[PDB]
DNA sequence: TTT
């Protein structure tokens, strides 16, 4: 089989830079080489096919270049839009292969998260279980840390965080925390507070509750 | 415009079977040969099958992972693809795009490409069994008010397989919701959506999430209260 | 999917 290499997996780029994404092929392809980009909710489309030609309705800021096992895509002034995956694939022989992908982020002014608090529902707590969760969204660099403070103690123990995909429109990131706790455990603390420590700010962005309140 | 929708996605056994469906419409089907490509979960792509027109007597082709478990097949009259799996394996668990195959090759070249591609139907081969998520509504407790926006949410939790769909309003809010990729806990999902609106239009006017969880039949929805 |  011919195998596709993108060296690099992932890069972070600003709006109006050039992006150069390569693909080493492990045997002579023939010009036989065509980009795809995949958006973040997963939707496909072909770029250029054939090492050079565009793709009727892709903007011209795209263009391939290549031969024999070296090829590159190019996207000029980068665009808002163009945060995707981006594959290249060879259809010289069968079985037709394609590099492993390129993540593409792109940078934009650093943004502090607007952080929301949530105690467990009704529901839940009838249920024997426990689950308070955090939002901090819409927020940039991705890098970000979350705490758990149960009556001013740090707590670990039941956190799930989970990121969003980049931000289309504006770049940002958002997250979510969820402390699950037995409704017992629950039961015995008043205070809940969730802490964002992130780049934007000296003090962390703080939200709370307290349980004989709710 | 050119339109492939995936149907037939969902959980099987190891060594299971599951047929998977393809309705083109928007070109002329019968002219074109027609692929699967399919991604596993975090990964990239990976070429499955092709069939080629009835022009070339239907010639079919299959990646080694799959030769002899996998049937590509289609129907010209109704315009569908199939793909029937058979003898399922964990490492076949992906999402699979239905996928036109590039044009006349005098115009487009002889090299294969991909010219259109469906949004995908998801495929989950594993022993786990199927178990509708718990629905949980996140609403702000009495306290502290930012006059300007409030954010409401929902909790998805321990469901299995993927995935879910949280819309807010009957997808009349779009803009400000936020969907959280899920987690695997303890052979269980937990994923959540949260919307963000004017603080005048709520709790004056209501919101609501549902979630529609269709390997387990199950939409649940949560009118959001203070 | 040229012959």
């Amino acid at each position: 089989d011919i195998q596709m290499t993108q060296s690099t997996s992932s890069l972070s780029a600003s709006l109006g830079d050039r992006v150069t994404i390569s693909c080493r092929a492990s045997q002579d392809i023939s010009n036989y080489l065509n980009w795809y980009q995949q958006k973040p909710d997963g939707t496909v489309k072909v770029l250029i096919y054939y090492t050079s030609r565009l793709r009727s309705g892709v903007p011209s800021r795209f263009s391939g270049s290549g031969s024999g096992t070296d090829y590159s895509l190019t996207i000029s002034n980068l665009e808002q839009e163009d945060i995707a995956t981006y594959f290249c694939q060879q259809g010289n022989t069968l079985p037709w292969t394609f590099g492993g992908g390129t993540k593409l982020e792109i940078k934009r002014a650093d943004a502090a998260p607007t952080v929301s608090i949530f105690p467990p529902s009704s529901e839940q707590l009838t249920s024997g279980g426990a689950s308070v969760v955090c939002f901090l969204n819409n927020f940039y660099p991705k890098d970000i840390n979350v705490k758990w403070k149960i009556d001013g103690s740090e707590r670990q123990n039941g956190v799930l965080n989970s990121w969003t995909d980049q931000d289309s429109k504006d770049s940002t990131y958002s997250m979510s925390s969820t402390l699950t706790l037995t409704k017992d455990e629950y039961e015995r603390h008043n205070s809940y507070t969730c802490e964002a420590t992130h780049k934007t700010s000296t003090s962390p962005i703080v939200k709370s509750f307290n349980r004989n309140e709710c | 415009e050119v339109q492939l929708v995936e149907s037939g996605g969902g959980l099987v056994q190891p060594k299971g079977s599951l047929k998977l469906s393809c309705a083109a419409s928007g070109f002329t089907f019968n002219t074109y040969a027609m692929n699967w490509v399919r991604q596993a979960p975090g990964k990239g792509l990976e070429w499955v099958a092709r069939i080629r027109s009835k022009s070339n007597n239907y010639a079919t082709y299959y990646a080694d992972s799959v030769k002899d478990r996998f049937t590509i097949s289609r129907d010209d009259s109704q315009s569908m693809l199939y793909l029937q799996m058979n003898n399922l394996k964990t490492e076949d668990t992906a999402m699979y795009y239905c996928v036109r195959h590039r044009g006349a090759p005098l115009y487009y070249g002889n090299g294969a490409w991909f010219a259109y591609w469906g949004q995908g139907t998801l495929v989950t081969v594993s022993a786990a069994k199927t178990t509708p998520p718990s629905v949980y509504p996140l609403a702000p407790g009495c306290g502290d008010t930012t006059g300007s926006s409030v954010t409401s949410g929902c909790l998805v939790k321990g469901y299995f397989p993927e995935s879910v769909t949280v819309t807010w309003n009957s997808g009349s809010l779009s803009s400000s919701v936020h969907t959280f990729p899920a987690l695997l806990q303890s052979g269980l999902y937990t994923m959540s959506s949260s919307v963000t609106v004017p603080s005048s239009t709520w709790p004056s006017e209501t919101v609501t999430c549902s979630v529609a969880h269709p390997a387990s039949s199950t939409t649940v929805d949560k009118k959001l209260e203070p």
